[PDB]
């Protein structure tokens, strides 16, 4: 193949960490600590084995310290990649599990990084089409790592987590490709929520059907009244601006990094 | 123990159903709290859209079960909240739900261990009998038309979640309900984990206004409609494929916003009893206070001609999946 594919013999797993449909993720050993994220798929088709050497493609074109590090794949066995280990939780985990007490300039170098991040994919012409808080992971506390970005060419055989930070457009899915930069802008505003909140938006509708109608509908939309009262009210803005159900008012992330920078220098 | 059992003396059960229930609890009484390491797995017997249910054997006891993993990231103490409200599971105790055995924490899942039931899902029943003959569709609804009955006077609890995949049946001819609403915290914690294809959902209850019980019966209505034609019905069938199941696809979103506009779905004319007909046409009255509610749905004309009808359903079961 190319030099990238790793042998099965050289990666030993250890422990399960997360197991969702469209794989499971094992922390393991090659050359030292290291992700592997297996997919669910015994009897993969030519198809899908070319949709994933194409994923692969898109992969090897990232190199970025906000992005998660893509190390390796293998395509005999199964169809797996391996990437480099966060030693930190996830960004949910952080904020809704063990409930971390960040303070307020901690959770705006959070912002700025993913938008670091989210603006170097786009910049290589990547869209993310499934960022939520659980696809971003804090390397040892102090850098964000950004994931599960790629590999929509495999799972489509619109996104099958959660809702909760799908932009109205996508919801409704009457293009025939409602993923834009914008799409991940409203997601990347939706993070935003989850950090200058501290929970997760809709936390009074408990339907999962009423939330894809209300918010497709324009009925419903992130609460920011709860934004944290610490929280800059140019920071507030941005929030608000990320979330906008109209797609093209959204700002792209060049914008969105230079409000946070501007806003960092006190 | 004991106190299980004056609660089933407070219900109006037969001969044959005194006799399972009994036997059941005496069962209950083997298991004590369930860990994973109590399991030995046998088979899959599902992959919803949620967790994967395995059939298991308990090892102390030798009890066959079924066993469903909901995978949640959710703080402690929500996962404590959740096993405590799931104990209310060893209360229900009828014979139109399925039986509990109890619930643990363990990696990142919530493990439900509950009664194992043979026959599986009625969706897993239908896409082998193509679609359930109407005589049967009787008697699931008389099960279906009881079990809502029994949670709301013995728990005042509703279903939330009347769908083909939640009612499943048992060699001995039982017909049960399953994936109820007890647990409010783990209601909460699906809806942001969770994403769906198609929807069983209540005009009423998508656009936010108050909904009762009338909203599982809804739910039943659009559950018979798809058994009884071989398809899911939000979208109706076309001319075409009307004339392809008798003889003589859209996104989550478009399904939500078709179950509020348009017309609810019907049966076809010709090929179904006009009572059954009348039966869904009164389950699927858009407006809630103007729809079937359970007592008049007892006393319809189809439901007293079905529980009158002695059909052989667990035969049919057997003959049909074997
Ligand atoms: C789609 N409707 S919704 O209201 O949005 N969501 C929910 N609806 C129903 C329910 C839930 C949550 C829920 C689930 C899924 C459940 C599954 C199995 C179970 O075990 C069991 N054992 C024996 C007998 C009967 N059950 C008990 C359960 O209790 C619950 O509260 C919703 F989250
Ligand atoms: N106690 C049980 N005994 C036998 N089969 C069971 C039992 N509980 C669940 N199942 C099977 O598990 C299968 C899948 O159930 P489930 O995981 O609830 O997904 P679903 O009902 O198909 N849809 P969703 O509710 O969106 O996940 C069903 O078809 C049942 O047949
Ligand atoms: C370069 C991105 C590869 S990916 O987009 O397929 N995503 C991916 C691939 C493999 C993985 F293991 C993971 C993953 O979940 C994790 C990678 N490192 C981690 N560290 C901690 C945790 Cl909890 C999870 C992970 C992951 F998100």
């Amino acid at each position: 193949s190319d030099d990238w594919e790793i042998e099965a013999s050289e990666v030993m797993l250890s422990t399960r960490i997360g197991s969702g449909s469209f794989g499971t993720v094992y922390k393991g050993k090659w050359h030292g600590d290291v992700a592997v994220k297996i997919l669910k798929v015994v009897d993969p088709t030519p198809e899908q084995f070319q949709a994933f050497r194409n994923e692969v493609a898109v992969l090897r074109k990232t190199r970025h310290v906000n992005i998660l590090l893509f190390m390796g794949y293998m395509t005999k066995d199964n169809l797996a990649i391996v990437t480099q280990w966060c030693e930190g939780s996830s960004l949910y985990k952080h904020l809704h599990v063990q409930e971390t007490k960040f303070q307020m300039f901690q959770l705006i170098d959070i912002a700025r990084q993913t938008a670091q991040g989210m603006d170097y994919l786009h910049a290589k012409n990547i869209i993310h089409r499934d960022m939520k808080s659980n696809n971003i992971f804090l390397h040892e506390g102090l850098t964000v790592k950004i994931g599960d970005f790629g590999l929509a060419t495999v799972k489509s055989r619109q996104p099958t987590g959660s809702v909760l930070w799908m932009a109205p457009e996508v919801i409704r899915m009457q293009d025939n490709n409602p993923f834009s930069f914008q799409s991940d802008v409203y997601s990347y505003g939706i993070v935003l929520y989850e950090l200058m909140t501290g929970e997760l938006p809709y936390s009074h509708i408990n339907n999962r059907d009423q939330i894809i109608f209300m918010v497709g509908r324009g009925y419903a939309s992130p609460d920011l009244s709860k934004l944290y009262k610490n929280c800059p009210k140019a920071m507030k803005r941005l929030v608000a601006d990320c979330v906008k159900k109209v797609k093209e008012e959204r700002p792209l992330f060049p914008q969105i990094l230079s409000s946070i920078e501007l806003l960092q220098h006190s | 123990l004991e106190a299980l059992q004056k609660k089933l003396e407070e219900l109006e059960l037969d001969e044959q159903q005194r006799k399972r229930l009994e036997a059941f609890l005496t069962q209950k009484q083997k298991v004590g709290e369930l860990k994973d390491d109590d399991f030995e797995k046998i088979s899959e017997l599902g992959a919803g859209n949620g967790g994967v249910v395995f059939k298991v054997s308990h090892k102390p006891s030798g009890l066959v079960m079924a066993r469903k993993l909901i995978h949640l990231e959710i703080k402690p103490a929500i996962r404590n909240q959740i096993i405590r409200e799931l104990q209310v599971l060893h209360e229900c105790n009828s014979p139109y739900i399925v039986g509990f055995y109890g619930a643990f924490y363990s990696d990142g899942e919530i493990s439900i261990c509950m009664e194992h039931m043979d026959g599986g899902s009625l969706d897993q029943v239908l896409k082998k009998a193509g679609r359930i003959p109407e005589q049967i569709l009787g008697k699931v609804s008389i099960a279906v038309i009881k079990g809502l009955t029994y949670l709301r006077e013995k728990h005042k609890i509703m279903h939330r979640d009347v769908k083909p995949s939640n009612i499943l049946v048992n060699s001995r001819g039982e017909i049960k309900l399953c994936d109820f609403g007890v647990s409010g915290q783990l209601i909460d914690a699906m809806a942001n984990a969770f994403v769906g294809t198609r929807s069983y959902m209540s005009p009423e209850r998508l656009q936010g206004t108050h909904y009762s019980v009338q909203s599982d019966i809804w739910s039943m209505g659009l559950s018979l409609v798809e058994m009884a034609v071989g398809r899911y019905p939000i979208p109706p069938p076309d001319a075409k494929e009307l004339e392809l199941m008798f003889g003589c696809p859209m996104a989550i979103f478009e399904l939500l916003d078709y179950i509020v506009n348009e017309p609810p779905p019907k049966l076809p004319s010709g090929v179904f009893s006009l009572e059954f007909q009348d039966f869904v046409n009164k389950c699927l009255i858009k407006n809630p206070a103007e729809r079937a509610d359970l007592k008049q749905l007892m006393v319809h004309a189809f439901i007293k001609r079905s529980d009158a009808e002695e059909v052989d359903f667990a035969g049919w079961l057997c003959s049909t999946i074997g």
